[PDB]
């Protein structure tokens, strides 16, 4: 239930700041949405990048 | 042990069936079937006099319905 | 306590004994008896495929039994135990409910029911000998006409056996079994002699005689060709019914009793927009004459759709609204126009 | 000793109870007509450790392998992979952050999970919930996007279309796959359906090219039947996506099977503006950006491909390790004679 | 594939109908409705086969199979058969027996005892013809 237009409308858009957005009004460059976007990014990715060892090493 | 000849899965019970005199016409058919299939079986001295083969196998052939 | 507890042991003891006791008791071998060789002899294909001559039980009434009847022989010694009745496995899914709840149809309703069940009722031939009534019928139609609602309808109504079967039978095992899964039908039916089959979507397998199509072709239209078979012929049926809905590209089925259904409905569309509006009152004027002004199609959802936006509408903010029904009538009216 | 009766028991019991249909019901006390996976035919007089019941025609259940006693039944089984395929581990992202498309996700919400989660407003205005969904993504831009951004609800299971065409050329089979996909969704809670690609499957059903148009054909009337049939199936929301709009089953086309045929258009400017900037959220963008005015530079880039330039825009800024947006370099990201 | 196996049993039958020599007292008989599609090797035009046509019926066939079919019908002194074959046509047998069957729903329908020339007019339209798109420019 965003502050502007006081929207409550059933199809509100949750965000990662728990908030029905405005329809027009649901992006963080558009509300401050105060989330680690790019911290999450870097986690996710080093949690899922592949490195290729070169299969050598052995014991 | 051989057993008696027949011993398999087959009809021989004839299940009744509906004697003829309903088909109506196709008197053609009703001639040509009657001689190769129903009697009379005895012609076989006929067939082989003329010394054409007794004929097997009518395949009956024609529109459905 | 002890009265109580006593007879929680003896309810414990009584199943555990018939447990144990059932435990005790190994199958047998269910097998279609072939011929009544001599008296205590008799050949029996056992469904597993081998063959057996064996004797049987003596009380077992040698007459009951007869070529074609099931038994149960034994393990061990293979005597014929028990005689059993036919065998139909994968049918009892073959055997909601509607009342004229549809509307429309008046004509086509009266010639169904007239065809199939009437002949059936009491009123057998009532000097109607002459006709050997229908054996089956056809419902042509577009997608939605109301024809599986007219099955579910006449399923509910006649109150007899049905039978509701597809064109999704066909299987494969490096060989063909759709014509013994249709013979296994019809002799379900002929045992359960008052009864409905009802094929739907006869389009797939009658498909067409198409020759030196592929193996694939074959095996459909020898599917086609045991329906046709088992519907004519030697299986001449007495008191069974046949129903069929798909559109006219049917191979060749002629005879019966081929009903058109037409998409369009002139007033019953009204109809059929009052009975998808059963739904709660709207708390106010109940007019259709809205809605009833246009209409097109066949669809009664249009009343799902414009009821649950309007209940949200009314929760942003009863459903007094058939100004609004004429916004879902647009959108139906636009998703014809995408088809 | 009933505990000593129900020790020996479960060691006579030992284990391997090789499994076994309940292929039919008798009675005379009940009976079975159990078949064995070697193709056997076993009636057993005594069931054993069941009520006899709760058994129907269709059913696995264990069987001690001599004594042929049908031993604790086994939940029903699933063939083809289709529960395999029918996994999801309930994929990460939690928003629905696509770009402008709002109405599309406006009906698409309501349409799936008011009636999950708010069925009172439903049931209250006797209403059945709106009818299976469309997604028209004809470009595919945002298709999966909204198909994984709704696999974020509280809990439920989602059937992807994953080779459903995965038909044997001996005929095949009538989408075997369909019938256990559709078997395990009715079983199990409210569950979704997410037909991808549906254009795979689907057709005028009349062109008569060769096989294997067939037996997509059977596939497809089999979905038809899976909806349509004497069945409510109000335990199930199938959604269906595709690209090939206009070539399609028209009876497979809608108004008790695919309704609500969302349309996802191609992004205006705003839209290419969000999503460039949903995708640029993580992106470690400088204190300086034209996001708009890139957006007006997108001309038509519609798809994915906003997505590939922030990919790529990183690339080009680590070529020197930078945190930056040149905006110029990132239109040859994007990608003589007069001028 | 399954070919090779219907084709076996296909060879297997030409050779055991062949089997059956002659001045034997088995006969087969086997129907094919359409024939064209039929091989050449299991006719065996040599012997195994004889062939006979099963086409549809001539207008004396017709009159035949109408009385035939109506005599044990309840019908009517108002039933005018003699024209109603008359009438051109390509009615097939199948198609008499689906007129009588209708017009006596018909009959039995509006609750008549006979059947009436009105019933028989009736199942004639609802039961034949239906046929048109020969667009008189088509033609
Ligand atoms: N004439 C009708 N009256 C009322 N509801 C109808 C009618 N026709 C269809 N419906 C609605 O549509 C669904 C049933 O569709 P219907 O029985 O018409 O399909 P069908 O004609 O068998 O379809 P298809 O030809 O595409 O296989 C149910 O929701 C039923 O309420
Ligand atoms: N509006 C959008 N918001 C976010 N990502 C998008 C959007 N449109 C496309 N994508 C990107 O597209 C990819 C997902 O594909 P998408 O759902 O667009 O289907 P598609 O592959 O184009 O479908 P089709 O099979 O119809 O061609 C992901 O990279 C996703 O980031």
């Amino acid at each position: 239930c965003f502050m502007c237009r006081k929207k409550v409308g059933l199809t509100g858009f949750d965000c990662r700041c728990g908030n029905l957005f405005c329809g027009l009004h649901r992006y963080s460059d558009k509300h401050n949405c105060p989330y680690d976007y790019k911290a999450e990014a870097a986690a996710k990715i080093r949690k899922e990048n592949p490195v290729v060892v070169a299969e050598k090493i052995q014991r | 042990d051989v057993l008696p000849p027949e011993a398999d899965s087959s009809i021989m019970m004839l299940t009744s069936d509906q004697m003829y005199a309903d088909i109506g016409g196709m008197d053609i058919q009703k001639q040509e079937v009657r001689e190769a299939v129903e009697l009379p079986l005895t012609h076989f001295e006929l067939y082989k006099q003329i010394g054409i083969d007794p004929p097997r196998g009518v395949l009956m052939y024609g529109p459905p319905g | 306590e002890l009265r109580e507890q006593l007879k929680e042991l003896t309810k414990q003891y009584e199943k555990s004994e018939n447990d144990l006791k059932a435990l005790q008791s190994v199958g047998q071998i269910v097998g279609e008896v072939l011929k009544q060789l001599t008296e205590e002899k008799f050949i029996v294909k056992a469904t597993n495929g081998p063959r057996y001559v064996v004797g049987c039980r003596r009380q077992l009434d040698k007459s009951k039994l007869k070529p074609g009847t099931r038994v149960a022989l034994d393990m061990t010694t293979l005597t014929i135990m028990r005689y059993l009745p036919r065998e139909v496995d994968p049918l009892v899914y073959n055997m909601n409910v509607s009342y004229s709840e549809i509307g429309g149809l008046s004509e086509q309703i009266r010639e169904l029911r007239e065809v199939i069940e009437l002949p059936l009722t009491n009123p057998e031939l009532f000097q109607r000998v002459g006709i050997i009534p229908p054996k089956g019928c056809l419902l042509y139609g577009p997608p939605g006409t109301g024809k599986t609602l007219l099955a579910r309808a006449v399923a509910s109504q006649l109150d007899c056996n049905f039978l509701k079967v597809v064109s999704s039978s066909i299987v494969d095992k490096y060989i063909g079994e759709s014509a013994r899964l249709i013979r296994e039908m019809f002799n379900y039916a002929r045992d359960h002699q008052p009864c409905i089959i009802f094929m739907d979507e006869i389009d797939a397998i009658g498909g067409r005689r198409f020759s030196e199509g592929t193996s694939a072709d074959r095996e459909i239209q020898r599917t086609l060709m045991e329906l046709l078979n088992q519907m004519d012929g030697f299986d001449t049926l007495h008191r069974v019914k046949m129903i069929m809905a798909t559109n006219r590209p049917d191979t060749l089925d002629p005879a019966d009793r081929k009903i058109h259904i037409d998409l369009p409905n002139e007033q019953a569309r009204l109809d059929i927009l009052k009975i998808h509006a059963g739904p709660i009152t709207k708390h106010g004027e109940i007019d259709y004459e809205a809605i009833v002004k246009l209409s097109d199609g066949f669809n009664g959802a249009d009343l799902r759709n414009v009821c649950t936006e309007a209940g949200m509408f009314a929760i942003r903010a009863v459903q007094e609204d058939f100004m609004k029904a004429v916004r879902k009538v647009a959108d139906s009216k636009k998703l014809e126009s995408k088809l | 000793k009933i505990k000593e009766n129900s020790e020996k028991i479960k060691v006579n019991k030992t284990l391997p109870y090789l499994v076994s249909n309940v292929i039919e019901l008798l009675d005379v006390g009940k009976c079975a007509v159990i078949k064995t996976s070697t193709r056997q035919t076993y009636f057993l007089p005594v069931i054993g450790l069941v009520d006899a019941e709760k058994l129907k025609p269709g059913d696995l259940v264990g069987v001690n392998k001599d004594s042929y006693l049908i031993l604790e039944t086994l939940p029903t089984e699933y063939d083809s992979r289709v529960k395999a395929m029918e996994v999801d581990e309930r994929p990460t992202e939690q928003y629905s952050d696509i770009g402008g498309l709002d109405k599309q996700i406006q009906e698409l919400v309501e349409a799936i999970v008011l009636p999950m989660n708010h069925k009172e407003k439903f049931e209250n205005l006797g209403i059945q919930p709106p009818k299976g969904v469309l997604m028209y993504g004809p470009p595919g831009t945002g298709k999966t996007l909204l198909a994984r951004a709704c696999a974020a609800q509280t809990k439920a299971t989602f059937l992807k279309l994953a080779g459903p065409q995965l038909v044997q050329m001996f005929i095949g089979d009538g989408a075997k796959l369909v019938r256990d996909a559709f078997a395990l969704a009715k079983e199990k809670a409210p569950s979704i359906i997410f037909i991808d690609e549906l254009d795979a499957i689907g057709t005028k059903r009349f062109d008569s090219e060769k096989a294997g148009d067939r037996e997509v054909q059977r596939t497809m009337l089999e979905l038809l039947n899976q909806l349509d049939g004497f069945q409510p199936n109000t335990q199930v929301k199938v959604i269906a996506a595709t690209n090939r709009v206009d070539i399609l089953d028209p009876a497979l086309l809608r108004s008790g099977r695919l309704d609500r045929k969302i349309e996802f258009p191609m992004p205006n400017e705003e839209a290419r503006a969000r999503i460039m900037q949903i995708h640029s959220r993580k992106m470690n963008v400088s204190p300086d950006v034209n996001y708009e005015e890139l957006a007006r530079c997108t001309d038509d880039f519609n798809g994915a491909q906003c997505k590939a330039v922030c990919v790529e825009a990183g690339m080009i800024a680590l070529r020197r390790g930078a945190t930056e947006l040149t905006h110029e370099d990132y239109m040859e990201g994007i990608l003589q004679y007069y001028a | 594939g399954a070919d090779r196996e219907v084709q076996r049993i296909l060879l297997e039958l030409l050779n055991q109908m062949d089997g059956f020599d002659q001045n034997v007292n088995v006969k087969v008989i086997m129907a094919t409705n359409r024939a064209d599609t039929l091989d050449p090797a299991l006719l065996r035009p040599g012997r195994l086969d004889r062939k006979i046509e099963f086409p549809l019926p001539d207008r004396r066939q017709k009159r035949l199979i109408f009385s035939t079919i109506t005599s044990k019908m309840n019908l009517s002194e108002e039933v005018d058969l003699e024209d109603y074959v008359a009438r051109p046509d390509k009615i097939s047998g199948a198609d008499i027996n689906s007129i009588c069957q209708e017009s006596g729903m018909l009959a039995v329908r509006e609750n008549r005892y006979i059947v009436l020339a009105k019933d028989f007019e009736k199942a004639y339209k609802t039961v034949i013809k239906k046929d048109e798109q020969e667009h008189e420019f088509y033609k």
